[PDB]
């Protein structure tokens, strides 16, 4: 370890600007640095874990219709990004669910906590508030929902990662399909285990009523009937580790679409892939702490509706109907309607 | 283990 040549060389008296002199052979550390500050900059430097790096040739929207058409074997990674045209509103954008929660849910701190376990326990009335907006039958899917089930018909996507819990890729037609977090599918009371299907619960939370296990005693208070939602610090399905075993090592181009890409260990997906594989984000947002190769920016949908009609063949009979307006920062980032970054 | 993490 890095950690331990540190150790070693602290016990000999070392100069550390001896080891950052060909560790950082052009450059020279500021004079008025302490001595542990200089050796954590060693450590950093040398448990620096390989990472990909951009590829210099790929950057256009032209590239991108280019490995669209050529690449068979696609990962798309989705996120809540890919449903907010379909109704379903954001944690990221303006005016997400948690406006409206905190309003009468004071101790709730932040939307993740409605995947905490513990908060869950002690009140599960802002998940299931959440629930109702979101439960599966009563969206229809967007035009990247689409797209994304045109290329698995077409025998081009090797598979769809989707950190969604809409199920609504069941609607779409995305057979090769990766619910990261789980889904409505099933409820399960936290005491005794029992199961029941998606329907049983369903009447419950439209009614904003509390479902609870009607096996165990009523009196329990913690007898209560969650979904299979992956919660924080829970394992994800054995699906979503048994998959990427296999198409790591596959996949010719990965896809990033409506995603902020801050949760583990989804996120790690594009670290998880040869380097050389190319990556696209179609978002919002710019993610600056990865290195994608092709930026498309703006509404997904409408980056989408422009990629298709590129495309021609099956994939324009999707879209809306000349180009889509754009800014375009070379050499590989485009600003189109609806690009956004939030803060106040 | 790859727990589910707000990173
Ligand atoms: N529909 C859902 O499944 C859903 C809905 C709301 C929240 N969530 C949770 C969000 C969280 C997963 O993180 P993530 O999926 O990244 O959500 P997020 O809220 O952290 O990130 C969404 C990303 O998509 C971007 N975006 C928003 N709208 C568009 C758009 N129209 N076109 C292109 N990009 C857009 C947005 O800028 C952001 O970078 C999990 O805890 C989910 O349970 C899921
Ligand atoms: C200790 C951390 C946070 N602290 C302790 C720092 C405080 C100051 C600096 C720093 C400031 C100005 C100049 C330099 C310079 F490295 F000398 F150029 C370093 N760097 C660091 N740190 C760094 O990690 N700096 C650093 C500097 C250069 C390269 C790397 C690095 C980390 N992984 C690959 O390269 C990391
Ligand atoms: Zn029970």
């Amino acid at each position: 370890g890095p950690y331990t040549f540190v150790q070693q060389h602290l016990m000999i008296g070392t100069d550390p600007r001896t080891i950052l002199k060909d560790l950082l052979p052009e450059t020279i550390p500021p004079p008025e640095l302490d001595d542990m500050t200089l050796w954590q900059i060693v450590i950093n430097i040398l448990s620096e874990p390989p990472k990909r790096k951009k590829r210099k040739d790929i950057n256009t929207i032209e590239d991108a219709v280019k490995l669209l058409q050529e690449c068979k074997k696609i990962i798309v990674l989705t996120g809540a990004g890919v449903s907010v045209s379909c109704g379903i509103p954001d944690f990221r954008s303006r005016d997400g669910i948690y406006a409206r929660l905190a309003v009468d849910f004071p101790d709730l701190p932040d939307p993740q906590a409605m995947f905490d376990i513990e908060y869950f326990r002690k009140d599960p009335r802002p998940f299931f508030k959440f629930a109702k907006e979101i439960y599966p039958g009563q969206f229809q899917p967007s035009l990247c929902h689409k797209f994304i089930a045109l290329s698995d018909k077409e025998g081009k996507l090797l598979r769809n990662y989707t950190q969604n819990i809409d199920t609504l890729e069941q609607v779409a037609g995305i057979q090769r399909i990766i619910q990261c977090h789980g889904s409505f599918a099933t409820a399960s009371c936290l005491i005794c285990k029992y199961k029941v299907d998606c329907e049983a619960v369903r009447g419950d939370i439209f009614n904003q009523v509390v479902p609870r296990c009607p096996r165990c005693p009523a009196d329990e208070p913690l007898a209560i009937m969650k979904p299979e939602i992956v919660f924080f610090g829970e394992n994800l399905p054995e699906q979503f580790h048994r998959a990427m075993k296999y198409d790591k090592d596959e996949v010719d181009l990965l896809i990033v679409i409506g995603s902020s890409l801050k949760v583990r260990p989804v996120a790690l997906i594009p670290s998880s892939i040869p380097h050389e594989v190319p990556q696209i984000l179609i978002n919002r947002e710019p993610l600056p702490h990865l290195h994608f190769d092709v930026e498309l920016l703006g509404d997904c949908d409408v980056i989408i509706n422009e990629l298709c009609h590129r495309l021609g063949g099956e994939y324009a009979k999707l879209c809306c109907n000349g180009g889509s307006q754009y800014l375009f920062l070379p050499p590989n980032r485009y600003i189109f309607h609806g690009a956004e970054v939030y803060s106040d | 283990r790859h727990k589910k993490l707000l990173f």
